[PDB]
């Protein structure tokens, strides 16, 4: 299987130099072009430019040429992207991808890396709460009960969160990170499940958050509420 | 220097709908241009290569045409997982490859009302000294609702936040949070908590409540 795989989140100062990697596996490095890849986040995808393994043959598009080096290491297939000095308006997240061609007819970009998203910033990191959205009849209709986790006051993104170690995928919902008064991120991953099941089955989220060494895992238990006093 | 202008920016159409995606050229540039899907949170992946070469995988409803300076996306059936941004792409120059702006594609769909949930702060989060309570509307459309917070039915404002998941890949519906954030010294002042829905498809807007204490 064809595969690139890239280095985490990253949090950077301005003027700070960053490299970030793309370890190619699955293919001879050295026969393929591996190109990069600029989005922000809800827009569109920026061809940064390119870089052939075999004689690190790099071309630039013109808008990154001053400031971005690509580069390789043969001996562990990866390529890397290299800044000097970041600025705040490099924030973006970045593809690495292999060029890939049938024949003679022009090429196309594929297969991809998960792409790394690079945050430049004056701020210091700060990692997540994780608070249990519990089920309860308050969020339970129809035999399916709702329930989550709170993943509150962390900079900067990206955090991922799974549900029973990536067992649980249906009905999921995690939702865009959005940004409190404080400046901080927080967001909520909720799942719809079978109320019979809230006895039986333990739900546990699975919260990481990179750029602050945070990995939380959180039970969350269901409640029973009499509503009296 | 090629120049890719694709058009339209966004559109919305219904499952079974020809949808028409179009990529101009500011030069001719024969047939090598591709198309590629990007849905949210993933990598893009390549449809269409060469103008009209379909990728192996890719369902046939997908097809592109057009040579020159002027091509087009096709999806003949459009499917509720075909819901993504499109992006077409030169590479007709010596390794500048560049994108067009991208499409983003919406689907149609029957109006669905909220099914709305209210979780109150947890114990743990009390205990640090802040009350979120989460106010969930799942699987509605279309994406516009109203969501208010009443705290001992005094109408709140500047202290919640909203986000919204993307269009399901499955059924086309939204989810939607709504975040009311209080100190726990301002959350134990009150009762009645409650969250109040508004959408097309309720016939008249559904409340969501619980009195703190009682659990």
């Amino acid at each position: 299987e064809v595969q690139l795989v890239q280095s985490g989140a990253e949090l950077k100062k301005p003027g700070e130099s960053l490299k970030i990697s793309c370890k190619a596996s699955g293919y001879t490095f050295t026969n393929y072009w591996v190109v990069w890849v600029r989005q922000m986040p809800g827009e569109g995808l920026e061809w940064m430019g390119s870089i052939h393994p075999r004689d690190s043959d790099a071309r630039y598009s013109l808008s990154f040429e001053g400031r971005v080096t690509f580069s390789v290491d043969k001996s562990t297939t990866t390529a890397y992207l290299q800044w000097s000095s970041l600025k705040v308006s490099d924030s973006a997240i970045y593809y690495c991808a292999r060029l890939s061609q049938v024949s003679g007819w022009s090429p196309w970009v594929g297969p991809w890396g998960q792409g790394t998203l690079v945050t430049v910033s004056s701020a210091s990191t700060k990692g997540p709460s994780v608070f249990p959205l519990a089920p309860s009849s308050k969020s339970t209709s129809g035999g399916t009960a709702a329930l989550g986790c709170l993943v509150k006051d962390y900079f900067p993104e990206p955090v991922t969160v799974s549900w029973n170690s990536g067992a649980l995928t249906s009905g999921v919902h995690t939702f865009p990170a959005v940004l409190q008064s404080s400046g901080l991120y927080s967001l909520s991953s909720v799942v719809t499940v079978p109320s019979s099941s809230l006895g039986t089955q333990t739900y546990i989220c699975n919260v990481n958050h990179k750029p602050s060494n945070t990995k939380v895992d959180k039970k969350v238990e269901p409640k029973s509420c009499d509503k009296l006093e | 220097d090629i120049v890719m202008t694709q058009s339209p920016s966004s559109l919305s159409a219904s499952v079974g709908d020809r949808v028409t995606i179009t990529c101009r050229a500011s030069q001719s540039i024969s047939v090598s241009l591709n198309w590629y899907q990007q849905k949210p949170g993933k990598a893009p992946k390549v449809l269409i290569y060469a103008a009209s070469r379909l990728q192996s995988g890719i369902p046939s409803r997908f097809s592109g045409s057009g040579s020159g300076s002027h091509f087009t996306l096709t999806i003949s059936s459009l499917q509720p997982e075909d819901f993504a941004t499109y992006y077409c792409q030169e590479t007709y120059s010596d390794l500048m490859y560049t994108f067009g702006q991208g499409t983003k594609v919406e689907i149609k769909r029957t109006v669905a009302a909220p099914s709305v949930f209210i979780f109150p702060p947890s114990d743990e989060q009390l205990k640090s000294g802040t009350a979120s309570v989460v106010c969930l509307l799942n699987n509605f459309y279309p994406r516009e609702a109203k969501v208010q917070w009443k705290v001992d039915n005094a109408l709140q404002s500047g202290n919640s936040q909203e986000s919204v998941t993307e269009q399901d890949s499955k059924d086309s519906t939204y989810s939607l949070s709504s975040t009311l954030t209080l100190s726990k010294a301002d959350y134990e002042k009150h009762k009645v908590y409650a969250c109040e829905v508004t959408h097309q498809g309720l016939s008249s807007p559904v409340t969501k409540s619980f009195n703190r204490g009682e659990c």
